[PDB]
């Protein structure tokens, strides 16, 4: 039927109310059950690269696939236990990895396509209609929105650039790659890189695939640096209805810094990922893994080496925890690009009530 | 100024400047001994019979080892400091040669107004005076450092490199009815092995210890209450050389967030020169040390840095085994241990 | 027929008119000869015409902002789905009822919203705006007690002309150094402005310095204030503290050439960040803390 | 474990420098704008030495010279250069013949072939090779191999196969190839006489030469005994699979840090390379080794001596450094390139990826692209220069010229094009 | 939305017989008329089509 | 004092599990009283309360987590004038030591009227309740004031019916009920 138990390591003293244990290896499961979500899922949990924009695309991609196999039962309509499946469904996804404000948002479009064509409908005609109208969505409120972001990010450059740069997000490695190509500028780029996720390495491995001049760099190495370089970028992950940047990790301590060496940053926001929830601290809701993401020692990910440190549960009186989603200053970015061009964080929850 | 008077007097030059480069020599602490060593060695065989070419010979001495090596203080330091000491005897000296005295006190002016001997084993004892400084830091600051932190306050902790830290750090902890936590951040291309072993050792000590990601400093500063910084050098305007790596970032947003920055050392490591720059003193790491690969690595130019300066900003106390001084009082402990003519050689 | 001849027309008088109120009335009447009925031989005219504006400027700024203003407007205009010529009648119309609009804004600003100089708070003001001016004198006129105090404008002798103005009414003023700014702060209250032009991110284009005198009142907690005659919203994001789109050159390095000659190129346009504004004086009713952004947001329904 | 004698292979791989060594010897010249053999003797100082011997050739006088002038000569040092003198031109096996007929063989003595600089420390290695040598009777040499950067590209004189042990650390097979750049003769061979023993075979290839042997006293008896073996590594290795003494172990040393030998011109450019950033754990410039250095270090990995001059207003990409007695002009386009000592600049000049040797005057309106101008030799106005042109002895490039990719120019003051007087060949000028 | 590729049903307003000056109008179009103008633009495009090809093999415009 | 404040703390207790610590400046003039009546409904219900003496913040506020204020009047730019007796040097030290504040607010109680000088809207108090007598009066004078205002540099969040919102954007809310031209008549 289903049965979680057993947690890996000290459960520490603070922070102690988020959803993050359990099923990491396969031990049955409810019967009927369609597999490919649970694949999604798992996928989810053993990822280093996903950043803020393609989980959502991707989780859009499956309920798109999920729709074309859906089978219409025999006796009774189209949606009965079909709402008890998809409860189970958000069940497991939860116990797998939080759903976001973007997963939120796309429940609440599920939502109301569902109360748009309700029990009346045949087989291959409603479906069929459906899945074009999510495609047409798809087409229009995302990739177009890049595309504008892109076009922004263009002219946002004047005369001579050099930059340090910070971030996983997709849309941030495709304006540098429009810098170094279609633009043919004095680019030049300085990566820094996190821990806990590896999104430094794989700018780095962006900018290779194109061929540019690049400096690199992590979370501490920061001052001998500035010793002429102006320009700072990052990328955010949702914005609440506070105007407080609810994001992931190492951004504002490098903001920060960027503040008191006398030029600022900027960041890429998005038409969509904005929450009705409101929080203003760590504690409230947080990403929160498993501490086997501090375990690694010198160059690369996969090493292993027994020299100082390898256990968890054995190490007694010890309390080991670290902090993914990370809620930055309100007053230190000041420019923000969403799909009206450009604006101060001032704006908060001008898209929310607009819907 | 190299070596070429040297002959069968002194031969051990080499063998110090073997240990400054390829490191074999690890720790301030060694350091200053060896050049205690060194300095004992020049004592008990180097011809005197003059007093003003002594010194000379002994400037000279000096800049040539500071030639040799800059990264290291310490040993800079007690030669100063033993210098200033031969200093002292030898004005005595020239005050008896000569036969008014002293008004009330230590008085300027005196750089605009016109102001057989024995003196080695006055030399000998400042050599034994300089290591019973050494000795012990710890043991002369403990008793002022079990009075700033208290109970359910929250500490922040970079820098686990200097010895000295760990160890007041220990101090701190001992008590039974006081209960704290402590936050330790890495720094992670030059001193994460040291953060672990640290975190394992307050592990060990029965302490609520918490691993900290160098990101993850700043959605935890609301209930951040201490800084300490683990400095190896220190300098002229109070500045401060730290034992490398991941303190500045941290000392900055301690600065942003108003939260006291105290300052842990020792007044040898105290230097009678000022950082003119932060270029010339303060060294880069190893590039292979952040990421593999070779061939193609030409274009992968990868920065990375050992040691870390701080600003006479950021820093407010530096309580010594002497005591409680402060960023804009050090000059004067230095010339008390250091003199005029000594600092430029 | 030209919007340059008409802007060339005014010069010494001037004082009354608002910024584009003359810039968007010489745009209508611009409009009003050659057919304001089609679509195809019109817009498209007007914005190819405000781009040879655009490039005939020699220093100003505020131009392009009516202009954007004034087609917002035209927009507005064509939605009532009945028939072409009432439409184009209003259009027609609408232009000298704006320059009268606009003093009747200048009215409101001057009876309704001076309550901040009435208890001797001595204002520091720099940088030439007509609508602070009148609301000095009006201020004087309802005997509403004030001091006032300038720093002095020296790279084209402003502030000699600033005084003479300041002697029509018959009150004492002071000379004031840019450089011994940091020496008072202490009797004169708070920093009001006159400027050039609002910015999308929030801060204010103006003169020769102000950085510096935004970092003076933030230390001293006195807040920074602006007063503007408020349809200044120039179309231009500062998205560093040493970035715009400019007249001149930004801080000119220049080579040591002749005797005596290279310097006097002093940057006489400069920046302020967004976090400064405490109150903005606005004709829509006394209304500040994200306005011009949400004004930006309602044009571009974004 | 203590008491070691060092013997170094110089004056042997000339000629393989294409152009160069000719009237110098081969070790004297300036590699990283100071002399090649004080890095090595310095390496050897590390390793552990207690007398330096090095087996020079080519004109000895001038050897000699630089043997007074240098550190190790006066008392002070713990070992002294005395070089080995023979008869001329003569091959590795006749070497040692000559070097057994002196006399002077200990039994664990050190033999390195050319020159070598790198940064892993040698203590442990020494201490591992003792440990081997303590196992059994049979033990030999010592060899040093480091991984590099998983695929080979830019290797083809020595892209060496080594199938490998794991438990003992042994080699089975040796080859050089030319796959890489001419597809003529591509072959791997198992050999079957080490087969059904080893069982955990390994092939491998990405390896990278040293040519630095700890040998105990089996060595020089061996090459005694087998005049065959006239070479060092492709006979050598394949005698010793062979079983000709017959049941013997030879050490292959594994580590993680990078370690390569001098061997060709972009390789060389590619050491420097290395040596200027920080890829090797401490070595640097800065420190100061020979005497009269006025070294220092600087940020954005710059390295600028004492008397050393760059004007304002030049903007540039990254990595730069100056010799001494350097006047550098205003207003130029640099990215990634090196200029050597007592080098002088104009105005105008565009330079990018680049190493320039002792004196070389960069004329005004000139480009320098992955190309060497060597010792005296120097560059007036108007010359296009493009990657890999390399330049030897007393090159006086003087007036208009446009030298293509690749092009190699004679040195000594004849087997290949463009010469020592006025102008390089555009229009035909020498003799 | 609306950049490259989307077709957009219009009825034809103003015109300029002289030199070039056309205006159109989308929301006067009614929702019966605009399948029959897509009708009309798939025809059209089909026999520019029918004309692209056939022009491309014999080379002639 | 109020029965909206009272009825969230409550609500709060409920729920005793969270950690929560109630420290309550007494207010020197009439929110004495008040402090206490509200003490004594805690101690009703069960919550732990602790007496704060006004002269003593700089000695607390580097302690104290987070803020909650059960105001009576909300104003345009982020401000508000609340129940009397000492929050404008309290904010002051929040801001000093960087705190972050809540406040029980209803859109009704909110004013689109904007405070422009600090000269006008602080209203001055009695002294009825300060010295007894009247005979020092003549040489000596006494400066106080019962209902303060307060600058909107400090507060942050205003927890509502609808939810929290941004100080610097309250107007957007205000005109979401209110309009421009109902102000100056």
């Amino acid at each position: 039927p289903g049965i979680s138990s057993v947690i890996p390591t000290v459960l520490e003293q603070s922070f102690d109310n988020s959803s993050l244990i359990s099923v990491k290896e396969l031990l049955l499961n409810k019967d009927l059950i369609h597999p490919s979500i649970l694949l999604l899922t798992s996928h989810l949990a053993h990822y280093k690269i996903v950043g803020s924009i393609p989980r959502c695309i991707a989780m859009l991609e499956v309920f798109q696939i999920v729709i074309k196999d859906y089978q219409t039962p025999k006796g009774t309509t189209l949606s009965r236990n079909l709402t008890s499946y998809l409860s189970h469904q958000i069940d497991l996804l939860k116990k797998a990895r939080p759903l976001s404000v973007t997963m939120g948002n796309a429940i609440r479009w599920l939502k109301q396509e569902i109360s748009l064509i309700d029990p009346s409908t045949p087989d291959k005609a409603a479906k069929k209609d459906l899945c074009e109208k999510i495609g047409q969505f798809a087409k229009e409120k995302i990739e177009l929105a890049d595309q504008l972001i892109i076009d922004n990010a263009s002219t946002q450059i004047e005369e001579s650039t050099t930059i340090v740069t910070y971030g996983s997000s997709k849309v941030l490695t495709e304006l540098l790659l429009h810098n170094a190509i279609s633009l043919k500028k004095n680019i030049k780029v300085i990566v820094v890189d996190s821990r806990p996720l590896f999104e430094g390495r794989k700018m780095a491995e962006t900018l290779r695939n194109a061929g540019v001049n690049v400096m690199y760099a992590l979370i501490t190495s920061l001052d001998t640096i500035f010793n002429d370089v102006d320009y700072v970028f990052l990328g955010a992950h949702s914005i609440l209805s506070n105007g407080f940047l609810y994001s992931r990790a190492g951004t504002a301590m490098l903001a920060m810094s960027a503040k008191r060496r006398n030029i600022p940053v900027l960041v890429c926001c998005e038409s969509l990922k904005f929450s009705q929830r409101v929080q203003l601290d760590s504690v409230t809701f947080n990403e929160l893994a498993d501490p086997n993401d501090l375990v690694n020692i010198d160059y690369e990910n996969p090493v292993e080496r027994r020299g100082n440190k390898g256990a968890l549960l054995n190490q007694f009186i010890k309390e080991r925890k670290f902090e993914k989603k990370k809620l930055a200053m309100e007053n230190k970015p000041k420019g923000n690009k969403i799909g009206g061009k450009k604006g101060s964080e001032g704006e908060s929850k001008d898209a929310s009530n607009e819907e | 100024h190299p070596n070429a008077a040297t002959s069968d007097v002194n031969v051990t030059i080499d063998t110090f400047v073997a240990k400054l480069k390829r490191r074999q020599v690890q720790g301030s602490y060694a350091i200053a001994l060896e050049t205690l060593q060194l300095l004992m060695r020049f004592i008990s065989a180097a011809r005197w019979n003059h007093v003003n070419d002594l010194i000379e010979q002994i400037r000279d001495l000096g800049n040539s080892l500071e030639k040799a090596h800059p990264t290291a203080f310490s040993c800079g330091n007690v030669i100063r400091r033993i210098l200033a000491v031969l200093r002292d005897e030898v004005e005595e000296d020239t005050m008896s040669t000569t036969v008014v005295a002293e008004p009330l006190i230590s008085s300027m002016f005196n750089l605009l107004q016109k102001p057989k001997t024995d003196y080695r084993q006055v030399a000998i004892q400042g050599i034994k005076d300089l290591i019973d400084e050494i000795k012990n830091i710890d043991e002369g600051i403990q008793q002022i450092a079990i009075d700033l932190i208290h109970d359910h306050e929250i500490l922040l902790t970079p820098t686990p490199d200097s010895k000295t830290v760990l160890k007041f750090l220990i101090t701190a902890r001992e008590r039974s009815n006081r209960t704290f936590t402590v936050l330790v951040t890495e720094g992670f291309p030059n001193n994460t092995k040291n953060a672990h072993e640290f975190a394992k050792k307050l592990a060990q000590h029965n302490i609520e210890t918490l691993v900290v990601p160098d990101s993850a400093v700043f959605a935890l500063m609301s209930r951040v209450g201490k800084v300490i910084i683990g400095t190896k050098a220190v300098f002229v305007n109070g500045g401060t050389i730290s034992s490398n790596s991941g303190v500045s970032s941290v000392c900055e947003c301690a600065r942003e967030f108003r939260t006291p920055v105290f300052a842990v050392a020792g007044l040898y490591k105290l230097s009678p020169l000022y950082p003119f720059d932060v270029e010339k003193f303060v060294e880069f790491g190893g590039s292979q040390r952040i990421l593999p690969r070779m061939d193609p690595r030409k274009r992968l130019d990868t920065v990375n840095q050992i040691t870390d300066y701080v600003p006479p900003e950021n820093i407010d106390i530096y309580i010594t085994n002497v005591g409680g001084f402060n960023p804009s009082f050090i000059y004067r402990i230095a010339w008390d241990n250091y003199k005029q003519i000594d600092v430029h050689l | 027929f030209n919007i340059t001849e008409t802007y060339l027309r005014f010069l010494e008088e001037d004082t009354e008119m608002t910024m584009p109120i003359a810039a968007i009335e010489a745009l209508v009447t611009l409009l009003r000869i050659k057919t304001p009925e089609t679509a195809a031989e019109m817009i498209n005219t007007i914005k190819s015409s405000t781009e040879e504006l655009i490039k005939s400027i020699p220093n100003s700024v505020s131009l392009r902002a009516g202009c954007d203003i004034f087609m917002r407007f035209v927009l507005r205009n064509l939605h009532l789905y009945g028939d072409w010529e009432n439409c184009k009648q209003h259009l027609i119309e609408n232009g000298q009822l704006f320059v009268s609009r606009a003093k009747k804004s200048r009215n409101k600003i001057a009876e309704i919203g001076v309550d901040f100089i009435a208890d001797d708070d001595i204002i520091l003001v720099h940088g030439y705006s007509r609508a602070v001016f009148s609301l000095l004198n009006h201020a004087a006129n309802k005997f509403i007690r004030f001091r006032c105090v300038v720093t002095e404008s020296r790279p084209s002798k402003q502030g000699n002309q600033l005084y003479t103005l300041l002697e029509q009414k018959g009150i004492p003023v002071t000379l004031i150094v840019d450089s011994a700014v940091g020496a008072v702060i202490d009797k004169v209250d708070k920093v009001f402005v006159g400027a050039e032009g609002v910015a999308e991110s929030g801060g204010i284009i103006n003169l020769v310095g102000t950085y510096s005198v935004g970092v003076l009142a933030h230390n001293a907690r006195k807040p920074f204030y602006v007063v503007t005659e408020s349809h200044k919203f120039v179309r231009m994001f500062p998205l560093s503290s040493d970035d715009l789109p400019m007249a001149g050159p930004p801080l000119d390095f220049t080579r040591r050439t002749d005797d005596l000659e290279d310097a006097l190129r002093g940057p006489t346009i400069d920046y302020t960040a967004q976090e400064y504004i405490t109150a903005l004086i606005t004709d829509l009713g006394v209304l500040t803390p994200s306005a011009v952004s949400e004004e930006l947001i309602k044009m571009w329904y974004d | 474990e203590d008491r070691l004698q060092a013997v170094v292979l110089t004056d042997s791989y000339e000629t393989r420098f294409m152009p160069l060594t000719a009237v110098k010897p081969r070790c004297l010249l300036p590699l990283a704008n100071v002399p090649l053999i004080e890095y090595t003797l310095e390496f050897l100082a590390k390793a552990g030495v207690h007398e330096v011997f090095l087996i020079c050739s080519s004109h000895a006088n001038q050897i000699n010279d630089y043997i007074e002038n240098s550190k190790w000569n006066l008392p002070w040092s713990p070992f002294k250069i005395t070089t080995i003198m023979s008869p001329e031109a003569r091959c590795t096996g006749d070497v040692m013949r000559d070097l057994d007929n002196r006399g002077i063989i200990t039994g664990d003595f050190i033999l390195v072939s050319g020159d070598v600089l790198t940064n892993i420390d040698f203590s442990k290695m020494l201490e591992f090779h003792k440990k081997m040598h303590l196992q059994d009777k049979d033990h030999i040499s010592t060899m040093c191999l480091s991984k590099a950067s998983t695929y080979p590209k830019t290797r083809t004189i020595e892209p060496a196969a080594f199938v490998l042990d794991k438990s003992t650390s042994r080699c089975i097979y040796y080859q050089d190839l030319p796959l890489p750049s001419s597809r003529e003769k591509t072959s791997i061979q198992i050999d079957p006489e080490l087969l059904d023993n080893v069982d955990e075979f390994v092939i491998r290839n990405d390896l990278i030469d040293c040519r630095i042997d700890i040998c105990t006293s089996h060595v020089p008896l061996i090459f005694q005994e087998n005049f065959d073996y006239q070479s060092l590594r492709t006979d050598f290795v394949k005698g010793v699979i062979s079983s000709d003494i017959l049941g013997k172990h030879i050490y292959a040393y594994l580590t993680d840090e990078y370690a390569v030998r001098v061997e060709s011109w972009q390789t060389y450019d590619t050491i420097s390379q290395d040596f200027l950033g920080r890829w090797c754990y401490p070595l640097v410039l800065d420190s100061n080794i020979q005497d009269d250095q006025t070294y220092s270090y600087e940020s954005r990995h710059i390295y600028k001596e004492k008397d050393v001059v760059l004007a304002q207003s030049c903007k540039i990409g990254k990595c730069t450094a100056i010799g001494s007695g350097t006047k550098i002009g205003e207003g130029t386009k640099i990215e990634n390139s090196v200029i050597g000592r007592n080098c002088q600049i104009g105005e105008n000049i565009r330079i990018k990826n680049s190493f320039i040797w002792d004196d070389c005057i960069i004329g005004n309106n000139s480009i320098i692209d992955h190309s060497l101008i060597a010792s005296n030799a120097t560059l007036g106005s108007n010359v296009r220069l493009n990657d890999g042109c390399i330049i030897g002895f007393n090159v006086k490039i003087d007036d208009n010229m446009d030298l293509d990719r690749n092009t190699k120019i004679s040195a000594s003051p004849q087997d290949l094009d463009d010469q020592t007087l006025a102008v390089s060949i555009v229009g035909d000028k020498g003799v | 939305l609306i950049r490259v590729g989307k077709n957009d049903v219009a009825v034809v307003l103003r015109v300029d017989k002289e030199k070039g000056y056309i205006d159109l109008s989308k929301r006067r179009v009614s929702s019966e008329d605009i399948i029959k103008c897509e009708e009309k633009y798939q025809k059209s495009k089909t026999v520019h089509s029918i004309l692209r090809y056939c022009a491309e093999k014999f080379q002639i415009p």
